[PDB]
RNA sequence: AAAUUAUAUUAUAUUAUAUUUAUUCAUAUAAUUAAUAGGAUAAUAUUUGUAGUUUUUGAUACCAUGAUAAGGAUUAUAAAUUGAAAGUGUUAAUAUCAUAAUCAAAAUUUAUUAUUUAUAUUAAAUAUGUAUGUGUAGAUAAAAUA
């Protein structure tokens, strides 16, 4: 069992035409 | 890795052993099939009561082969050696001369392992036999081929 | 018939329905699979080529 | 095997009708036992 | 691997070790090129009105990854740890957007950055045919530069033995040639600097026009000059080797030390956590995450904890 | 904001121990041979804390001068186990190393820790299938001198396998 | 796929002898209706073992692979077990 | 050593029918019967096609 | 000689990965005339459902 | 309201309404392990259940993939030839699980009142009123209500 990480802010209603490093600091919970 | 799992492994060689058994087996059941389902006299020696009862015996003969090979070749002719895919003999999804199924042999041509031409997909290749008259002219050109052109002895 | 396509000189069929296994003149007129290319397949589809060229043990 | 022999009968000739001679081995491709097992004529597989 | 010397010829434990690896076959299989089949395309991951970082992961067999920083004002690129498999397709991105490569920066030297360095300056040059391409790096690595030929030797990759490397040729920092006097395209390489392990945060940086500085910063352990960038406008850290997502680098080969690599993940702390670290290999994290969920990092400051006075942390089965 | 690595006050000192991957090493299943106990599984324990006893020692290898290997034979030879030779009482001791054993004072006292402090002879699984892992945790008299933990209650043989089943063996 | 070669293979009065059946009477009776050799007794019969008389005579146990035939009758004397189920 | 074909097995043929006939007593033979033989039990036996 | 418990019992196969071990505790099936002497040995019952 | 992009060709379909079957599904199952070994026409080794036991089948993840649709320009000044046909560029939406600790779905085979879709069976009925699909298919040789 691996338990999936979560963040703070919903991820409902995010916009997917983001850069990478952005939606990669928004996954781990530390966004520009 | 490593090739395939060894449970394929043992099932290519029980199919092996399969080829094995009726290479054993075929010409001792041929004979005792021949003789046992004749009506006709064997001989002008042999006829009557000793024809039929000739019959009898090889008949109790063929009973009594535990784990003779009787099982025809084309029922588990069908098994790849690289991976576990299986294929169906008479479609697309094998191919007779590698003897690989349709996925193995596009990761061969993929791979560069064969030496393969390739030709159009709605054409009959380069085969003057199959441009003529399709698998069934060259079937029996390597009928022709392979018994015909020999006058027997 | 040389007015055909698919014409070779000799008769590639038999001209009879139901020419089957169970008839024991089919089984004497028949080819053994003795030394075709089943035994050709027997002999060589294995799922590693090293292991037909030698034992493993003894190369080691 | 005793209550199946009732309606099925034992046609039984032995273990010598397994064993085919020497003279009919290259007709069975080298073999002599019709055993469901292949058997060879080695000591070192034996 | 090493020389075949007398010893290593009659001990009996090297043939069981290459029975064991490898099987039968004895040899091991090398690093080969990717094909033009199974590769992607070019990827732009980061927009910004300073700079644009544009880069494609999986560019070797290795599982190495390609970055390239492109200035919106200058139109200047820059390559970070020059080594893909097919550097046409980054020419032809260089030149489908009028973009002119000036330098590119190397991390360390090991096989994973520098196997196709050369190529990716033939190619270039020959693009910009139609001012050389400079190397940064670092001088230390010159220990891994010799040894780039046995690299090649082991990892299979013949076609790039016999290529004198750029970092090798004669720059300002060394004697020049006195050729006989009755040329200029290998004798001499103007556009060329070297890296210093002094690095600080006041004058340790590459002017990439703009108001954009590029701050290097020395950090050894899987290298004994290993450079990383770091972007303080952006928050971008060009980690190489040193930090990967839920690891680190290895310390399992030669001039590698343990305790250098403990020293270069302790000099990371003053960083904000929404800094995107990127990686040589793999994919990206940030380095919040890597304080929070890398265990590497919790056995570090652990051992720094209980008092231990040589922390040596490293991993020794990962990325090259 | 700039996080802390979360560390520990008080940390156990088996948490300092090195993996390559800094992750939790692979624990594989014993091979078939140890599903049953039997009188080839019995003895599995025995021959490697005897083995232990007498190999190189220590981070600088000193090797153990008495070799207490050539016991094993006549220890199995009479039916009595490791985890047996912890049930023989003091008296029993004294029986079993004059007349049987003939283990002389050096060899005597070589052997003696390991029966100090009822050391469990259960096999510990490992990352690879020939485990020669022995738990030298010590033994207590409820749980059969088993030592009580990791599953190891008053039968277990072989860490991940099946209970002893007396009335066998 | 090919004719009549799929690997997992009814009432009719004017057809009953000659639908899967054995083409010729002059034939005899496979394999499963006789004994083989030594045997310690088979759970269950395959099912081309050809009902005879001795089936509803004797009657000690059928078991066909599932099915039990406890009710004899002579409708069945000359064919194999598939088209009694 | 004969191949291909039944035809070209004389000796083999021969050998096989003389140990068949060797190892087969006629009191097992016997209790084989043919279709009709089995069929004759049946209360309809024989109606045509 | 499983002992019933309810907790379950975690055993950490990697970094973020654990296992998670507990057994659902079978209880005995009803006691009334229907379920005594029930067929199991056959698996092909054809007893007449009243 | 023009230019024609348009393929076009013909056939079928259902609980009429019940019955048998090819696959599907239910519930009963069998199958298990590891390694070599040279023999006639050869200047002399008698030899092979022997050296193997705690043997191998054990890391399915959240990376930046790729498919879809849409718009551009160049060449015919020849009546010869079997044959006057070929190459080169931009935007929207959708989407992205490969550096990690396992295990038999349909790895996979076989069978039973039972679940389907198909397989062929399969019929009465003029007292009144009456019963229009999407698709599935094979090779491809007509064209102007916008
Ligand atoms: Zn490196
Ligand atoms: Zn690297
Ligand atoms: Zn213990």
């Amino acid at each position: 069992v691996t338990k999936h990480a979560q963040i703070d802010f919903p991820n409902t209603l995010l916009d997917t035409k983001h850069s990478t490093v952005e939606q990669t600091a928004m996954q781990y919970n530390d966004p520009m | 890795g490593q090739d395939v799992p060894k449970r394929h492994t043992h099932f290519v060689l029980e199919s092996r052993l399969m080829y094995e058994k009726s290479f054993r087996d075929c010409w001792l059941h041929s004979v005792c099939r021949a003789i046992s389902q004749l009506d006709e006299p064997l001989s002008k020696t042999v006829v009557g009561t000793h024809q039929k009862m000739l019959q009898r015996k090889v008949t109790c003969f063929q009973y009594n082969q535990y784990g003779l090979f009787k099982t025809p070749y084309y029922r588990l002719a069908n098994v790849d050696r690289y991976h576990a895919v299986q294929g169906v003999a008479g479609t697309r999804e094998w191919v007779p001369y590698v003897n690989v199924s349709y996925w193995t042999m596009n990761k061969m041509v993929r791979g560069g392992n064969l030496l393969v031409h390739r030709v159009h997909y709605t054409g009959w290749g380069t085969d003057s036999h199959l441009k003529k008259g399709g698998w069934e002219h060259r079937w029996n050109k390597v009928l022709q081929r392979n018994v015909l052109q020999y006058s027997r002895i | 018939s040389p007015e055909f396509k698919t014409f070779t000189g000799y008769p590639m069929r038999d001209m009879r329905p139901g020419y089957g296994q169970n008839l024991p003149d089919y089984i004497m007129k028949k080819r053994l699979p003795n030394n075709t290319h089943y035994e050709l397949f027997a002999r060589r589809d294995i799922p590693n080529e090293d292991n037909a060229m030698y034992g493993k043990y003894l190369y080691d | 095997r005793r209550e199946l022999e009732k309606y099925m009968p034992d046609i039984t000739i032995g273990p010598k009708a397994l064993v085919t001679p020497v003279s009919l081995m290259n007709a069975r491709n080298g073999h002599r036992v019709t055993h469901d097992l292949l058997h060879s004529y080695d000591p070192h597989i034996g | 691997s090493y020389t075949p010397n007398l010893t290593s010829l009659t001990n009996q434990v090297n043939r069981s070790e290459r029975l064991r690896k490898w099987g039968s076959a004895g040899v091991p299989p090398g690093v080969p090129r990717i094909p033009r089949l199974e590769a992607k395309g070019i990827a732009i991951l980061h927009e910004s009105p300073k700079v644009i970082l544009a880069g494609r992961s999986r560019c070797n067999n290795f599982d190495s990854n390609q970055y390239m920083l492109i200035n919106k004002a200058t139109k200047r690129c820059l390559l970070v740890d020059a080594s893909d498999d097919w550097p046409d397709d980054w020419a032809a991105f260089i030149g489908a957007s009028d973009l002119t490569l000036t330098h590119v920066f190397l991390t360390h030297c090991h096989i994973d950055n520098i196997i196709n360095l050369n190529a990716f300056l033939t190619i270039c040059g020959s693009r910009q045919k139609q001012d050389e391409i400079g190397v940064m790096w670092c001088p230390a690595e010159e220990c891994w530069v010799q040894n780039f030929k046995r690299s090649c030797e082991r990892y299979g990759r013949f076609e790039e033995m016999h290529q004198v490397l750029p970092m090798m040729c004669r720059s300002l920092y060394t004697p020049q040639h006195l050729v006989d006097p009755v040329r200029n395209a290998r004798h001499l390489r103007r556009n060329d600097v070297l890296l210093s392990a002094a690095t600080n945060r006041a004058t340790s940086f590459i002017d990439f026009g703009n108001g954009v500085l590029l701050y290097y910063i020395f950090s050894p352990g899987h290298s004994p000059g290993h450079m990383m960038l770091h972007i303080p406008t952006e928050r971008i850290l060009f980690s190489g080797d040193l930090l990967f997502f839920n690891k680190v680098g290895r310390v399992d080969l030669p001039w590698a030390t343990g305790v250098r690599l403990a020293e270069s993940l302790r000099l990371l702390e003053a960083l904000p956590d929404n800094t995107v670290v990127v990686p040589g290999h793999g994919r990206m994290t940030t380095l919040g995450r890597e304080r929070r969920e890398n265990k590497a990092l919790q056995q570090c400051y652990q051992r720094q904890e209980i008092g231990k006075q040589e922390v040596s942390v490293g991993f020794n089965e990962g990325y090259l | 904001k700039v996080s802390k690595v979360p560390t520990r006050s008080v940390i156990p000192a088996d948490a300092l121990r090195y993996h390559p991957r800094y992750s939790v090493p692979r624990k594989m299943v014993l091979s078939n041979t140890f599903n049953v106990v039997g009188e080839n599984n019995r003895y599995t324990s025995l021959k490697l804390i005897l083995e232990k006893l007498s190999g190189h020692v220590g981070r600088r290898q000193y090797k153990m001068l008495c070799n207490l290997e050539k016991h094993y034979d006549k220890l199995k030879d009479e039916g009595i186990d490791w985890h047996e030779l912890k049930w023989l009482s003091r008296e029993e001791l004294i029986v079993l190393f004059d007349k049987v054993l003939h283990l002389t004072r050096t060899e005597r006292a070589a052997l003696l820790p390991a029966i100090e402090a009822k050391v469990c002879g259960v096999l510990r699984q490992t990352d690879s299938r020939h485990s020669t892992v022995v738990c030298m945790n010590r033994g207590n008299a409820n749980h059969g001198w088993r030592c009580g933990r990791n599953g190891h209650t008053n039968d277990v043989y072989f860490e991940g396998k099946a209970k002893a089943n007396t009335a066998a063996l | 796929y090919p004719f009549l070669r799929r690997p997992h293979i009814n009432p009719s009065a004017p057809y009953f002898w000659s639908f899967m059946t054995a083409k010729s009477q002059m034939a005899f009776l496979p394999e499963e209706n006789y004994i083989t050799g030594d045997w310690t007794g088979k759970f269950f019969v395959s099912k081309r073992q050809v009902y005879t008389l001795q089936h509803a005579t004797s009657g000690a146990k059928v078991r066909v692979k599932i099915f039990e035939f406890n009710s004899p009758s002579r409708w069945n004397i000359g064919k194999e077990m598939n088209t009694l189920t | 050593s004969p191949h291909g074909y039944i035809r070209h097995f004389e000796n083999e043929v021969r050998d096989l029918l003389q140990y068949v006939d060797g190892v087969t007593p006629w009191k097992q033979a016997q209790k084989i019967r043919t279709y009709w033989e089995v069929r004759s039990h049946h209360p309809m036996p024989q109606f045509n096609r | 000689g499983h002992m019933p418990t309810d907790v379950p019992r975690l055993v950490k196969t990697g970094n973020t990965r654990h296992n998670r071990l507990i057994f659902p505790l079978q209880f005995p099936p009803a006691t009334h005339k229907f379920n005594r002497a029930f067929v199991d040995a056959g698996y092909q019952r054809q007893r007449a459902i009243t």
